[PDB]
C-alpha cells in the first residue's frame, strides 16, 4: 500500500538508476550512494525530487553505510568491481542493513560462480557476488536475489570489448564475440526494465519472494538472432562472427581484461551457460510475470541503439 | 502509431490512456499499475 524509503548504492549504475527513476516517480523516497556528483546521471538523479544522494566511497566506509540505511524499509544493492573488494563491501552493507533493523526487503543483485557448476573458472566480476548472497542469507535478512541478463545496451559501434556492433565500411554491421552463434544467451534491457521489475518485487514483499533467486532476463537470443534483430531494425546487413578471443581495440584496466579472459574460456572454450545454476538450466518466465512491458532487442536496436550512438558522437543514423 | 510518453514506434501491443491517446505497452502498463506516467531517462 504505502510507499517506502529505499536505500540504494551505485546510484548512477544502470540497474540502480532505473529503479531510482521509477521509484521516485511513484512516490517512494530514495537514499542513494554515488561515488561522484560529477556526471550526467549524477546530476539527473540529483534533480529528482525525493532522491537524496550521499557522495563517498563504499570501501571501508561504514559511516556512509549507516547513514544510507537510516529510515530505510527497502534496499536494492548492486555493487561494481570498480569500488574495490566487492565482498568486503557487500558484507558491510548487509551488516549495516541488519544494524538498521528497519529493512523489510533487501534485494541484492547477484551473479554466478561458474567454477561451482563445472570445470570452469570463476568469472572475476560475478563469482564474488555469489559469496555475498550467501552472507545475506546467513544474516537472515528478508531478501531476494536477482541475476541480471546481459544488457542490450552493452552494444555500441565504438571499439569497446565483447559487445561491439561494428560499423563496417560497406555500411554493414558485424559482431565478433567468443559466444556460440547458435546458443541463446539471456538478455536484459537495464534502463527500460530493471526499474519496473524491482518495483514489482518490492510490491510483492518477502512474503512471496523471500529467499528466492530471480533471473532478470526477458528474452533469450543466440548471437545470430541478436544480429538478425539489429538487422531487422536498422534494415542493414548485420552478421555475427565467432572469434576464439575477445578483441580489445582500446586500453582497458586489468580487472576487465582478466574478466574477459575468463569469459573467453567459459563461453568460448567451454560453451557454458550464462546462468550455470540448476534452477536456471523457460528462464524468462518469472521475469515476464513481474514486468510484462519489457523491451526486446528489436525495439532496442531500432528505438535506442541509434540514439545512443548519436549521443556518443556518431552519424550513420543520419 | 507513436507512443506519447517514450515516443517509440515498436511495441507488442498498443494502448490508450484515459484519453484514447496512443501509448505503448510499457508506458500504458506502467501507468495502469502505478498511477503515474513511466519515467524516462535523460
Ligand atoms: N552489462 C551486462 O550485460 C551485465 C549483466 C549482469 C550483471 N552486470 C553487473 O552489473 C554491475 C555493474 O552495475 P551497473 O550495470 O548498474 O553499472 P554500469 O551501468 O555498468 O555503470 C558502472 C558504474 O560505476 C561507477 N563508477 C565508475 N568508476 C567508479 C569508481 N572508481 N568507484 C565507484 N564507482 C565507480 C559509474 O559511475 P559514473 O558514471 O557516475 O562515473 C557507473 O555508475 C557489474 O558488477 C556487472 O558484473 C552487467
Ligand atoms: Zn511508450
Amino acid at each position: 500500500q504505502q510507499k517506502k524509503t529505499i536505500a540504494v548504492v551505485n546510484a548512477t549504475g544502470r540497474q540502480a538508476a532505473s529503479l531510482i527513476r521509477v521509484a521516485a516517480a511513484v512516490g517512494h523516497h530514495v537514499r542513494a550512494q554515488v561515488h561522484s556528483l560529477k556526471g550526467l546521471i549524477a546530476e539527473e538523479l540529483q534533480a529528482i525530487p525525493n532522491v537524496t544522494l550521499f557522495q563517498g566511497p563504499l570501501l571501508n566506509n561504514v559511516p556512509l553505510m549507516d547513514t544510507l540505511f537510516e529510515g530505510a524499509h527497502l534496499a536494492f544493492i548492486n555493487t561494481t568491481s570498480q569500488a574495490g573488494d566487492e565482498i568486503a563491501i557487500g558484507k558491510d552493507l548487509a551488516d549495516a542493513a541488519k544494524r538498521a533493523g528497519t529493512i523489510q526487503h533487501y534485494i541484492y543483485s547477484s551473479m554466478p560462480d561458474h567454477s561451482l557448476y563445472g570445470p570452469w573458472p570463476a568469472v572475476p566480476m560475478w563469482a564474488p557476488k555469489f559469496t555475498v548472497e550467501n552472507y545475506v542469507r546467513q544474516l537472515g535478512l528478508p531478501s531476494t536475489f536477482v541475476y541480471a541478463g546481459i544488457y542490450n545496451n552493452n552494444f555500441t559501434s565504438l571499439p569497446y570489448p565483447l559487445f561491439q556492433m561494428e560499423l563496417m565500411p560497406d555500411g554493414t554491421f558485424e559482431w565478433h564475440a567468443p559466444f556460440d552463434p547458435d546458443i541463446p544467451l539471456p538478455w536484459l534491457d537495464a534502463e527500460h526494465d530493471v526499474g519496473p521489475a524491482l518495483l514489482q518485487i518490492f510490491k510483492d514483499g518477502p512474503q512471496k519472494w523471500n529467499g528466492h533467486r530471480i533471473a532478470l532476463t526477458f528474452e533469450t537470443l543466440s548471437p545470430v538472432q541478436v544480429c538478425a534483430a539489429f538487422s531487422r531494425a536498422l534494415n542493414r546487413r548485420v552478421t555475427y562472427v565467432q572469434v576464439p578471443k575477445v578483441e580489445i581495440k582500446v586500453n582497458i584496466p586489468v580487472g576487465y581484461r582478466e574478466q574477459l579472459e575468463a569469459i573467453e574460456v567459459v563461453f568460448g572454450e567451454h560453451k557454458a551457460p550464462y546462468f550455470p545454476l540448476p534452477e536456471f538450466s523457460r528462464v524468462t518466465d518469472e521475469a515476464r510475470k513481474l514486468w510484462s512491458g519489457w523491451r526486446d532487442m528489436e525495439e532496442y536496436a531500432r528505438e535506442v541503439f541509434p540514439i545512443e550512438e548519436e549521443a556518443n558522437g556518431l552519424d550513420w543514423m543520419l | 502509431t507513436t507512443c506519447t510518453n517514450c515516443f517509440t514506434q515498436t511495441t507488442p501491443l498498443w494502448r490508450r490512456n484515459p484519453e484514447g491517446q496512443p501509448l505503448c505497452n510499457a508506458c500504458g502498463l506502467f501507468l495502469k499499475l502505478h498511477g503515474v506516467v513511466r519515467p524516462l531517462s535523460l
